[PDB]
């Protein structure tokens, strides 16, 4: 899973299981050696101190993959990325997804 | 090499009973009471427009 | 066409008229079943799980996801084919 | 209590039958009279 786009362009990192019906993602990031912190928690909602441009997909469409969009990415972007979908027909996950990982030029 | 009938996907075939044949009778289509039917006699009509006879 | 000057005694409780239509409509409904197919291949064994759902086990899934043997347009080949019913419409027959 | 010089008028039938369900048969069985079965060609 590695995906590497050049800086200041757009990016869309694919995670889990393909939707099966209301979901509700939580999107979280990894830097190399540190604790993991959150930067998505609802389908489309970030809390403060991590800014925009990280846009994700909205859980009411039927049968898609939960992707994560990132424009103008950077340095500080490069880390690795996790997937925590809660569908309302699949049951709880108490592991996350797979781990998705970037890296910049 | 394993066939099948054309028509396994739409219908069950009716077998045609072999008791009755397909020969053509002459039918006389004949009119109730109050109408009557008019046959044109003129030799030279197209079957469209007004016949003399 | 609105009459004068007249009266007449009604009773909707010994009127004729709605045992005619009762009986009119039941056997036009059954009119409209005699073209139509009869399920006779389908009161069959069905291997019923349950549908594909977070499961409560307090509450109970209304839909079952049955497969069963189904004969297919040939006589001698057979299918295996799937299909989702509700509970008020199968029971338990008597692990497996 | 069979006499061998007449004949017992009612033969003990037991057959497949088809279930109400069309995936599972039965073993089951009846009587007849001698005038409504015949012997098709030990068994
Ligand atoms: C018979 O009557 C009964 C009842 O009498 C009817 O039953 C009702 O049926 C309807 C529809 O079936 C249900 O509506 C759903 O409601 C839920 C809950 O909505 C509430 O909560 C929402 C979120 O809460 C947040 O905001 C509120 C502030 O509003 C805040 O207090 C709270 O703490 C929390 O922070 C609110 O948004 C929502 O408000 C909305 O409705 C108001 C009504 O008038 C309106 O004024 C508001 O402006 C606002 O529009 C409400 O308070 C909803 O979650 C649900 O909508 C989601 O789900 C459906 C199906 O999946 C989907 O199609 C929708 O698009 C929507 O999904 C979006 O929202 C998710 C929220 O995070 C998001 O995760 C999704 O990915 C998706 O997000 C996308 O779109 C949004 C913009 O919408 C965007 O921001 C994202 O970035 C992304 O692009 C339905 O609205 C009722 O709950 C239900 N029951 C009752 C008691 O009413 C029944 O229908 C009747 N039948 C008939 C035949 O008449
Ligand atoms: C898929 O369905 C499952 C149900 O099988 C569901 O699991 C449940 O999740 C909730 C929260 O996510 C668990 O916690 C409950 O939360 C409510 C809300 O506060 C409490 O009121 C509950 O307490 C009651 O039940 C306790 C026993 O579980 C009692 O100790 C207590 O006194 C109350 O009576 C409870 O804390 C809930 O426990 C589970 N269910 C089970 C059986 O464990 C899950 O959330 C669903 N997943 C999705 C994605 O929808
Ligand atoms: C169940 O059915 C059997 C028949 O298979 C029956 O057995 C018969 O019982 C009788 C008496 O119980 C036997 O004896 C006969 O009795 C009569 C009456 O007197 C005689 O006339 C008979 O003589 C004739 O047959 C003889 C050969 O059996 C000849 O030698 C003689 O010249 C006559 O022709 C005869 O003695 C009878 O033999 C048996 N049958 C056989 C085949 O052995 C039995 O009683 C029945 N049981 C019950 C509970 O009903
Ligand atoms: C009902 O059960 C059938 C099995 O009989 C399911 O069909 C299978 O679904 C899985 C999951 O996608 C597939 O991997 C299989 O290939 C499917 N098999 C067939 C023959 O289709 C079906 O998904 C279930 N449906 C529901 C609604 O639960
Ligand atoms: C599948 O369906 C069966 C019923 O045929 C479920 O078994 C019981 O379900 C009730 C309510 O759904 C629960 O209260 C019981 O506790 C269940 N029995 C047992 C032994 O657990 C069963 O839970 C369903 N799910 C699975 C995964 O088998
Ligand atoms: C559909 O038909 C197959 C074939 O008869 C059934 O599979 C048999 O099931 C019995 C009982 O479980 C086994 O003893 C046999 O070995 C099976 N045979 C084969 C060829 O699989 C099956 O149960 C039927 N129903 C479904 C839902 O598949
Ligand atoms: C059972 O029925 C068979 C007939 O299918 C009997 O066989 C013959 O029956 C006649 C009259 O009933 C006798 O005259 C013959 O002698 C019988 N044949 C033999 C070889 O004995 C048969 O007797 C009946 N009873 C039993 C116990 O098999
Ligand atoms: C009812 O069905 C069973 C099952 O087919 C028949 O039993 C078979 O009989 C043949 C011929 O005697 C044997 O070769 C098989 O081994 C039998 N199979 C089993 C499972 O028993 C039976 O003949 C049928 N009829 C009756 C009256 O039982």
């Amino acid at each position: 899973t590695f995906v590497s786009v050049a800086p200041g362009q757009t990016a869309r990192i694919t995670c889990g299981e393909e939707s099966l019906g209301s979901r509700s993602v939580i999107w979280y990031q990894q830097r190399p050696g540190q604790a993991p912190s959150l930067i998505i928690y609802n389908n489309n909602d970030r809390p403060s101190g991590i800014p925009d441009r990280f846009s994700g997909s909205p859980g009411s469409t039927f049968g898609t993959t939960a992707t994560l969009t990132i424009t103008s990415v950077e340095a500080g972007d490069e880390a690795d990325y996790y997937c925590h979908i809660w569908d309302s027909r699949r049951p709880t996950n108490w592991v996350f997804g797979e781990g998705t990982t970037l890296i910049v030029l | 090499k394993e066939y099948r009938l054309i028509n396994c996907n739409t219908s069950a075939c009716t077998q045609a009973c072999p008791k009755v044949s397909f020969e053509p009778i002459p039918i006389h289509y004949c009119a109730p009471a109050g109408f009557a039917i008019l046959k044109c006699k003129d030799k030279k009509f197209n079957g469209t427009g007004p016949c003399p006879s | 066409i609105h009459l004068e000057n007249v009266t007449e005694e009604f009773n909707m409780w010994k009127n004729n008229m709605v045992e005619q239509m009762h009986t009119d409509i039941i056997s036009l409904w059954d009119q409209s079943l005699k073209p139509c197919v009869k399920l006779t291949p389908l009161c069959v064994t069905l291997q019923c799980t349950n549908v594909t759902n977070n499961i409560t086990d307090d509450m109970r899934g209304e839909l079952k996801n049955c497969s069963f043997n189904m004969t297919t347009e040939l006589r001698d080949k057979k299918q295996k084919v799937y299909s989702l019913f509700y509970r008020l419409d199968v029971v338990q027959i008597n692990s497996n």
